[PDB]
RNA sequence: AAAAUGGCAA
RNA sequence: CAGAAGAAGCACCGGCUAACUCCGUGCCAGCAGCCGCGGUAAUACGGAGGGUGCAAGCGUUAAUCGGAAUUACUGGGCGUAA
RNA sequence: AGGUUAAAACUCAAAUGAAUUGACGGGGGCCCGCACAAGCGGUGGAGCAUGUGGUUUAAUUCGAUGCAACGCGAAGAACCUU
RNA sequence: UGAUUCAUGACUGGGGUGAAGUCGUAACAAGGUAACCGUAGGGGAACCUGCGGUUGGAUCA
């Protein structure tokens, strides 16, 4: 129910650091980002448009750590929900509480995140959510646990989070180790590297 | 000495046998069956210009109504030590036999194959021929190779007269159909003269 | 076709006949083989093919093809088939589901091994 | 005037 | 409370269709949904390395609708294709 | 005599229409070539030379096989060459 | 005593599939007698012939 493999990889075969790791060192240093993994990794095949529609949805999925049955769950309630299904489907990918403890700085990575969500040191508006994909509301105060305040990942993960861009929708505390989720965030807030349409087109196939 | 019988004799034994045990089987009427096992007898005793009791041992398993295959088997093992191996060509030998073949290369051919084997035949199949030697009535080792077709198909082989999985064989000009795999054509025959009109007609 | 013509005989669907009408709509049924043999495949192939003759629990016979290298099927062996037709055996429309029953897995598999009934090395 | 026939292959 | 400890498999990789090579085999053994593949340099068989897709499942079979505007009401045709 | 109404099992992965480029025609047209016609000398018969097939042999080394193999590779096998 | 449905039956009809079988060469070119349609008669077989019909026939220098 979770990927335990080799990281980069993963963003070797997408060809764009997918920020699965913490971002101490360069991914290049780390590997060879350029390379697809494996033998026949160096060649560069033709993509059909197939291919490029499966690689956007591939992408979007591992920087999530997101499996095909959940993500599928989210593409469908995203269709059901009004406006951008595209735009629908990023902002809940967002609010999963796992990406917002790794967008407030408490992980350094969103899998770091997930064990800390998992291993009951994140409470939501003051009650302990060990949830992944527990989705957080406007308004809603996201905390690491007193017992954990004092674990050392967390200090560490907070100063690489200070190196990173702020999110804009989160109001995030050091020290207090708290953050309030402001608002959904807009499709400008997220990157614009990532093309959501694709995803669609794909699961209308 | 036990008798000595050619692996053709043999095949036409197990044939009557296979017949008396399908009469016990198929048949409700015990006139038949007596019959039937009366010229089974007969037949065996034709084969073999001697029966010693290992034969009468074996023949009276046939005689009895409740024949089984199992005891056929074993009865088959005993014929089997009664058949005389098929006499396998020095390599020097075979090469003389083909000398226009260069470098002719000879298959191993396993001994209990060689026993039943009437005749010998082995497929060249990079150079789509089938090579047989046998030994005339001369008993002069004699060797034929034809081109056989790459095709198989469902039809009565000229060899045994069996229907079977067959391919046009010419002779280094109708060609004759005749079973793909010797191995199983030398247990089908029952006839030596069979393989020898094939001979003939290929002439 | 008009509407007048239509109200009169309206448009007719096809019948859809079954390709595996011996299952009878069940996923698989159980067989006592009658025969096991060996039949050579329609041009352009050329093979000895795999197969046996089976009497089916409904009473049905037909023949079932033996995937895999190698099997232990005898006359009397009781296998299960299921739906799956051979393209080059004609009138063979099923398979013998392979380590189910008396037939065995295919041995040493090591690929596709849920498809041979092989076990995990 | 007569004037038939020619495996499937790739 | 103790300790990474007790917890990953299945199908697939010729085209359709995401994912390629080596070795073995040599119209055999075998594969196969369709088109087809196999007769000595097989990305199609069998194994291995690598990869892809799914994941406490994964494949296969059966069965329904879809794609099929291929019974066409929405929404098809009828000189020569029925 | 038959007409009319009118199936199924089974089997194939096509069948089909129009048009395109060729090829082909005991279809047409127009040209041409020792194609025919008009001629001259031959081959096929004989003996012999030489090559080939076949047969024979311990071996008669290998290759060339409609035209476009057969005094051909060989502008020269007693040994050598082989 | 009927009807209907299913199974089965010596033998028999046509159909399909399968070897490079046997006999021809009917069709496709004017396919060497243009082909084909209906019908009738004939003939080992493809077919042939009559009568009417069609062009979905080639040729015309
Ligand atoms: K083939
Ligand atoms: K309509
Ligand atoms: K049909
Ligand atoms: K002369
Ligand atoms: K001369
Ligand atoms: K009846
Ligand atoms: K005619
Ligand atoms: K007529
Ligand atoms: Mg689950
Ligand atoms: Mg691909
Ligand atoms: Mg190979
Ligand atoms: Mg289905
Ligand atoms: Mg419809
Ligand atoms: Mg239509
Ligand atoms: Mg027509
Ligand atoms: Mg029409
Ligand atoms: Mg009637
Ligand atoms: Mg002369
Ligand atoms: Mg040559
Ligand atoms: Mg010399
Ligand atoms: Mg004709
Ligand atoms: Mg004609
Ligand atoms: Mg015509
Ligand atoms: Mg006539
Ligand atoms: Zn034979």
């Amino acid at each position: 129910a979770r990927y335990l493999g080799p990281k980069l990889k993963l963003s070797r075969r997408e060809g764009t650091d997918l920020f699965l790791k913490s971002g101490v060192r360069a991914i290049d240093t780390k590997c060879k980002i350029e390379q697809a993994p494996g033998q026949h990794g160096a060649r560069k095949p033709r993509l059909s448009d197939y291919g490029v529609q499966l690689r956007e949805k591939q992408k979007v999925r591992r920087i999530y750590g997101v499996l095909e049955r959940q993500f599928r769950n989210y593409y469908k309630e995203a269709a059901r929900l009004k406006g951008n299904t595209g735009e629908n489907l990023l902002a809940l990918l967002e609010g999963r509480l796992d990406n917002v403890v790794y967008r407030m700085g408490f992980g350094a990575t969103r899998a770091e995140a997930r064990q800390l969500v998992s291993h009951k040191a994140i409470m939501v508006n003051g009650r302990v959510v060990n949830i992944a994909s527990y989705q957080v509301s406007p308004n809603d105060v996201v905390s690491i646990r007193e017992k954990a305040k004092k674990q050392s990942r967390v200090k560490a993960a907070l100063e690489l989070a200070e190196q990173r861009e702020k999110p804009t929708w989160l109001e995030v505390d050091a020290g207090k180790m708290e953050g309030t989720f402001k608002r959904k965030p807009e499709r400008s807030d997220l990157s614009a590297d990532i093309n959501e349409h694709l995803i669609v087109e794909l699961y209308s196939k | 000495m036990k008798t000595m019988i050619y692996p053709h004799q043999y095949n036409y034994i197990r044939s009557v046998i296979l017949r008396l045990k399908n009469v016990y089987k198929t048949v409700n009427d015990k006139e038949t069956v007596k019959v039937i096992q009366s010229e089974t007898y007969n037949d065996i005793n034709e084969i073999f210009g001697h029966i010693d009791d290992d034969i009468e041992e074996s023949l009276k398993v046939l005689m009895n109504i409740r024949l089984s295959n199992k005891e056929i088997e074993a009865i088959l093992n005993k014929f089997l030590e009664y058949v005389v191996p098929f006499e396998l060509p020095s390599p020097q030998k075979l090469q003389k036999v083909f000398k226009k073949v260069k470098k002719i290369k000879i298959p191993q051919f396993e001994e209990y194959d060689l026993k039943v084997s009437s005749f010998v035949g082995w497929n060249e199949l990079a150079s789509n021929r089938k090579y047989i030697i046998y030994y005339d009535e001369k008993k002069q080792l004699k060797g034929l190779y034809g081109e056989i077709s790459n095709q198989v198909v469902k039809g009565f082989c000229t060899i045994c007269n069996k229907e079977s999985n067959v391919s046009l064989f010419m002779k280094k000009k109708k060609g004759d159909y005749i079973c793909r795999d010797s191995i199983h054509c030398n247990k089908q025959l029952t006839d030596i003269n069979q393989f020898y009109n094939f001979i003939d007609k290929l002439d | 076709a008009t509407v007048n013509q239509l109200v009169r005989k309206p448009r007719a669907r096809k019948v859809a006949k079954s390709n595996v009408p011996a299952l009878e709509a069940c996923p698989q049924k159980r067989g006592v083989c009658t025969r096991v043999y060996t039949t050579t495949p329609k041009k352009p192939n050329s093979a000895l093919r795999k197969v046996c003759r089976v009497r089916l629990t409904n009473g049905f016979e037909v023949t079932s093809y033996i995937g895999g290298e190698g099997h232990n099927l005898q006359e009397h062996s009781v296998i299960l088939i299921r739906g799956g037709r051979v393209k080059d055996l004609p009138g063979v429309r099923y398979h013998t589901v392979r380590g189910a029953l008396d037939c065995s897995g295919v041995k040493d598999r090591k690929q596709a091994r849920s498809k041979y009934g092989v076990k995990r090395p």
